[PDB]
DNA sequence: CAGGCACGTGTCAGATATATACATCCGAT
DNA sequence: ATCGGATGTATATATCTGACACGTGCCTGGAGACTAGGGAGTAATCCCCTTGGCGGTTAAAACGCGGGGGACAGCGCGTACGTGCGTTTAAGCGGTGCTAGAGCTGTCTACGACCAATTGAGCGGCCTCGGCACCGGGATTCTCGAT
DNA sequence: ATCGAGAATCCCGGTGCCGAGGCCGCTCAATTGGTCGTAGACAGCTCTAGCACCGCTTAAACGCACGTACGCGCTGTCCCCCGCGTTTTAACCGCCAAGGGGATTACTCCCTAGTCT
């Protein structure tokens, strides 16, 4: 019940990220925004909000000023600043962050018109991001994402039946929409102690059926690119969506699926439960913990239920993995 | 209350590290504080002067090492350079 | 490790020397490798001074460093006397030295 | 209290003890006046700088730090006072 | 009538004052002299006690060094008795004149 | 490159005092070095005064005190008087 | 706007450049901000010192029957004066020489 | 190369001329070795600082500016050059 | 006599006046340059010296030696003597603080 | 920008320095 | 040899310090893998300035030698400075009382950093003739054995 | 106690020379005109210690007695440094090569910023 308070704090954190280049303030501001957004009360005084962890003196004084005046003088000044607003608008483009936007504003490039007029100053990734600025910012309905998941699974099985592909994230947790696709792939012949062209075959097959439209980067471990659902020859074309494909070894695949399924709060709680149960869980595998904190040989992983049973915790469906 | 600044705790830790069974008086504490401040001021001033001399705009370990070499005499300069290089290597190795 | 001093294995505060390097306006930019080197140099010099003082303190059946002991340690050594040849310490006194000419027959 | 003479307050036994600490054996009768003169000129040289330092800070009390700084300006660095 | 030979008591007091660390100057006359000298530059001044003590220690160090150099010059002049020409020579060589 | 020097100003001052005298290159270099050394000494003393008095700015007071503390006696008196006169003339616009 | 530009040294009635002194003070890392009255005072002090030493050097050169100042004249001017000598006690002038000074004992006793 | 036993290049007439500029009447015969020794000590002390200065800059030619700076470091302040 | 021989001492004051009046180096160039190069060879091998640096070293060394000789003469005059001795230089250096 | 904690400052029991008595010990007359 | 200060020994003050208790502002703060740029290292050449070699002139260094004036050792003396003792006086310690000014804090406000825009002073390049270095001889002055 | 002879220095004049000083064509740092954030000038408070005074206490300072040793003057020995004449000799100037050090480019290669899960 802090829609006005949380929204104004959101852009504040961005400025230390893209302009001031201070992560130590951006992380604190976003943590404060997240903890305030979960609090189901009207906020009346900053001292009352100081009880919540992650809220300090500066946040208190600023929310008090916002409650008193309806705005922040610092925020209002920085809103009308041409340089800061231009940097933020440039950083909205994928591939453009603090250094890139800072340099472009320094050389006069401040609007998307300048980006389109200066193709030579943009690399492949920056040009791809410029081309699909509007498409990338759109959300993906769950039905379209079901369709393209079916298409991806069909193509991957067409490459080889022994492949296993899992679409993790908010979709795996059952959310109605997502901002990107995280595709996780494994191969029985590819383990931690075992081909560099396994991902290449899948990428080439998806490009053949004209599903993947653009390639941002393609390596032996992870691939990032753009995909778009085909239209049925008469309707408007679907907006371009950025899809990420990652190849994981078989002994690490289920742990990677658990890590990328989410959520972040759920992952942190599971890591805390593992730590209090004498285990450490990471993106790759799970290790037992010794009495002195020394990690031993990683345990074999063959299912998510195995991971849950390792830390003596009941298996939870991805829909129940909100926290 | 005016929180005065001193190196007393670090000097005491150093003394316990090399001479575990002895103590030190308050007057000697003040003399050690003044000596540390004077040496720090000398080395920092020489490093800043060298940085201005070489048209640079940044003080790194090179200027500090050269200032130590210029200020401290032979054996002390060599040992201090060895200690500084070892400490820098250990710090960057982490 | 958490603090910068423990990472480099020193006893002097690296961050405090860093703060003084900013405050002392020696240059508008100071690299991160300077304060650890300066702290190591200061710690080594203090260790040598204190060790020589203790080697002079212990001698007189005294287990507490006195400014007289510091003066004896500085003046007796050759390197430290050259380093601090123009420094007079309070309650330091002077080295015992009588010329052979003034000695009795 | 306007003081008239105090250089005579640095008595002959005090000069004798200072000379004995220095390392001399026999002292002539004319050492005392010359020692008083050099003491006076050194004291004026230090005190002028100390008073200038005090006046620049718009103070009327000469602290020990001003004296230490004035001594440092002449190369006679003093430890144990700040 | 046991009277010591001239010099032995000096050879005693020299060791006594070289192994000691006391002030050797009465504090009140030195404080009065400092106040008298300082009043010539600015009237109505007040001194911290630590300032007077620091002045006394600095003056004592300076005078001890001057007497050391004076003794060196006097021994170089084939004598054991210091005379003001020795002090003047030491001050002139040191760069103070 | 464009190396800077007080040569023209030294020559102007020389013609301001002795209209019918010359100066050689070595004497001009010595004068330049003297000017640089005096400037470094005065600026360093002023910076030390600013740091010692917990101030963050060097003003006419700091420069005047540094001049009174470095230059000896009557030279310091004349320098302080003429510097005060110059500051008054400049601030009078 | 844009009135007739005048050098601040001309405003202060000085020959030395107050602007260059200000730039050197700002770039010398002496203080993080420099007041406006410091450069004019410093330039006036430098001008006074140069005028004094140049007047003495010119007097020495005229006494030496030369109309061109050489380092020997500068050394003579510096060492002959009392306050300038103590101000510049620890400096060596290149090709300056040594003032003629012979001890009375070394003179022929006759 | 390998310059060796070259301190003797400072000839006895050169030392005599320097002493005459100093202003001495007559010169003992054992003074030249002492003068050469103190000259060597002073030259080594200055040259070590000059070489250290010309090494921080990562350069192989010793400029006069480094010599002037090294002289200024120990309180000589050579005017003229630079 | 057959030759015109000056008394010992006048041929001192003559050319004392000369070497105090004039400002040349009084030390040969190449021997001093070789000495500087040989001294610097000990610290770092293969080091080049500018001519101006050698000249600056020569000026500084000559000034230092002249000052030391003046102090030595003063000490000799103090010792009721007109001949300078190595112990006089030792005393002057000890008083000056270099030893 | 924010908590964790490393210093700063204040307190008090107490090792360590110092002063005060008597028994040896060594340089002068 | 014996008598005054150094030593040592036991003991009794005493005192300034080092281990706790608590408050408060510094300070150290997501890791990894795939993409680029970019400093660093090597390689390769252009000025070119210092280094090195050969040869000729000659001013300066090296060597010999005859003194003679000063370094230096020994003797005598006289008075200045040491050590010791009685007497005074002023430092030193310990209280009491007062308040001038050091130190801290809140508050505006004038001042200096900073950035477009402008332009005139100072620096690099290029003459050139005049103060000055040098040579030559005559006049002036300094020094020394001789009477 | 000067005087003539021998030698060192000054003065006057003449002659060539190279850099001190002046002029021209620029470049870029000094100057104008504004905005905006904050260092500190200036009042107001506490309250610390610096100053002034007084009263013992006794140890340091001072004046004097008196002895003797050391600073200083004088005298005599001798020795070694200075002045001058003769004999090397390498300092110095002239020329050449020359060769790697400073200053650029050419190419590559690992280090690292970005960037996005």
């Amino acid at each position: 019940l802090n829609g006005g308070i949380t929204d104004m704090l959101t852009e504040l954190a961005n400025f230390e990220k893209n302009v001031s280049q201070a992560i130590h303030k951006y992380n604190a501001y976003r943590k404060a925004a997240s903890v305030i957004a979960k609090y189901p009360h009207k906020i009346k005084s900053g001292a009352e909000a100081k009880k919540l962890p992650g809220v300090g003196t500066k946040i208190a004084e600023k929310i008090d000023e916002f409650l008193a005046t309806g705005k922040l003088r610092k925020l209002e000044k920085i809103r009308q600043d041409d340089t800061s607003s231009s940097i933020n608008f440039l950083t909205r483009v994928s591939g453009i962050g603090p250094s890139a936007a800072r340099k472009f504003v320094d050389e006069g490039i401040k609007t998307l018109e300048d980006l389109r007029k200066n193709e030579d100053k943009l690399n492949h990734h920056q040009r791809i991001g410029l081309k699909y600025f509007g498409d990338f910012e759109k959300r993906i309905p769950r039905e379209e994402m079901l369709q393209m998941q079916d298409i991806v699974l069909n193509e991957v099985k067409k490459v080889d039946s022994e492949y296993i592909a899992t679409v993790c994230g908010s979709f795996r947790r059952g959310a109605e929409s997502s901002g990107d696709m995280d595709v996780l792939l494994t191969h029985p012949s590819f383990t931690s102690e075992s081909q560099p062209k396994l991902l290449h075959q899948v990428v080439e097959q998806l490009q053949k059926v004209h599903f993947i439209t653009d390639t941002l980067s393609k390596g032996e471990t992870k691939f990032m690119g753009v995909c778009q659902l085909p239209s049925k020859n008469d309707e408007k074309e679907y907006p371009h969506r950025r899809i990420d494909i990652r190849l994981i070894p078989k002994d690490q695949y289920y742990c990677g699926v658990l890590y990328f399924t989410g959520s972040d709060i759920f992952n942190k709680n599971m890591r805390a439960h593992a730590l209090e149960k004498g285990f450490t869980i990471n993106e790759y595998t799970i290790r037992p913990l010794g009495v002195t904190g020394v990690a031993g040989e990683p345990l074999p992983v063959d299912s998510e239920k195995d991971i849950f049973d390792y830390i003596q915790w009941k298996y939870r469906e991805p829909k129940d993995r909100s926290e | 209350r005016s929180r005065k600044e001193s190196y007393s705790v670090y000097v005491y830790k150093v003394l316990k590290q090399v001479h575990p069974d002895t103590g030190i008086s308050s007057k000697a504490m003040g003399i050690m504080n003044s000596f540390v401040n004077d040496i720090f001021e000398r080395i920092a001033g020489e490093a800043s002067r060298l940085a201005h001399y070489n048209k640079r705009s940044t003080i790194t370990s090179r200027e500090i090492q050269t200032a130590v070499r210029l200020l401290l005499p032979g054996e002390l300069a060599k040992h201090a350079v060895s200690e500084g290089t070892k400490a820098v290597t250990k710090y960057t190795s982490s | 490790a958490k603090t910068r001093s423990s990472r480099a294995g020193l006893q002097f505060p690296v961050g405090r020397v860093h703060r003084l390097l900013r405050k002392g306006n020696y240059a508008e930019r100071v690299g991160a490798g300077a304060p650890v080197y300066l702290a190591a140099v200061l710690e080594y010099l203090t260790a040598e001074i204190l060790e020589l003082a203790g080697n002079a303190a212990r001698d007189n059946k005294k287990t507490r460093i006195i400014p007289r002991h510091l003066q004896l340690a500085i003046r007796n050594d050759e390197e430290l006397n050259k380093l601090l040849g123009k420094v007079t310490i309070a309650q330091g006194g002077v080295l015992p030295n009588i010329q052979a000419v003034l000695l009795p027959k | 209290k306007v003081l008239r003479d105090n250089i005579q307050g640095i008595t002959k036994p005090a000069i004798r003890r200072l000379a004995r600490r220095g390392g001399v054996k026999r002292i002539s009768g004319l050492i005392y006046e010359e020692t008083r003169g050099v003491l006076k000129v050194f004291l004026e040289n230090v005190i002028r700088d100390a008073v200038t330092y005090t006046e620049h800070a718009k103070r009327k009390t000469v602290t020990a730090m001003d004296v230490v700084y004035a001594l440092k300006r002449q190369g006679r660095t003093l430890y144990g006072f700040g | 009538p046991h009277r010591y030979r001239p010099g032995t008591v000096a050879l005693r007091e020299i060791r006594r004052y070289q192994k000691s660390t006391e002030l050797l100057i009465r504090k009140l006359p030195f404080q009065r002299l400092v106040r008298e000298i300082a009043q010539d530059f600015k009237t109505d001044l007040r001194f911290q006690s630590s300032a007077v003590m620091a002045l006394q220690e600095a003056s004592e160090a300076y005078l001890v060094g001057l007497f050391e150099d004076t003794n060196l010059a006097a021994i170089h002049a084939k004598r054991v008795t210091i005379m003001p020409k020795d002090i003047q020579l030491a001050r002139r060589i040191r760069g103070e004149r």
